[PDB]
């Protein structure tokens, strides 16, 4: 999930994005 | 957009400002 | 007015502490 | 939702954890 | 009105800035 | 409510938000 | 207390030390 | 104290309640 | 009033994420 | 500057990226 | 002030106050 | 710069007012 993807490794803006609803 | 790691409140904040008023989902549970 | 979208980010800033583990969905829509 | 009851009012922990999931 | 709950966490967070070891007591209450 | 470490300024917006209209003290000196 | 008189009004870094302990 | 039970380790609600006036 | 203090810090926090490494200056004067 | 036009009304990322450097 | 290394939004927010109608640059470029 | 001086090592206020303009 998103810890994963985007706190143990980067996230760009794109994929910060798949989190929004 | 910044180009690092974004953990706890600092990620649900980066959430908040990036979606708008469309929200989102947090969801810390792996 | 006063500040809703201020409110909102400690809103999920709040939340982020309150729910922890359970995660939550942020809709300033109903 | 939260917005309109929590940002006109002040809303405690126990307020907030039923928007939890 | 304004809202001073809103404004009490930004307060709090700029007392552990400023005070640091010092430490303090946050009571909105007198 | 979460389970995880709390520091510096996330310790004293925990205690904030926990402590409601009681207040609270931070004395990080030991 | 800090609430009245910084909430109000905006309270400096030397203002806001007043209330350390 | 506190940085030590809450930061070094970690503390429930109840002890976080500890530190509440 | 509203309170463009309290809203200066969420705005240079948000900058802190969109700008990323190009940095930026934040001058309430003009 | 900003504080008049993101404080008054809300501003979006993009918005908010003009005032990078 | 606080003795302590300050990093990312929490260094930004420091300068904020820090600096007050001064305002300020964050270069985190180098 | 900043994050080397303030960051990676600790900045009194003096220092930190450097990157005040
Ligand atoms: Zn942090
Ligand atoms: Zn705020």
């Amino acid at each position: 999930g998103i810890v994963e993807q985007c706190c143990a490794s980067i996230c760009s803006l794109y994929q910060l994005e798949n989190y929004c609803n | 957009f910044v180009n690092q790691h974004l953990c706890g409140s600092h990620l649900v904040e980066a959430l908040y400002l990036v979606c708008g008023e469309r929200g989102f989902f947090y969801t810390p549970k792996t």
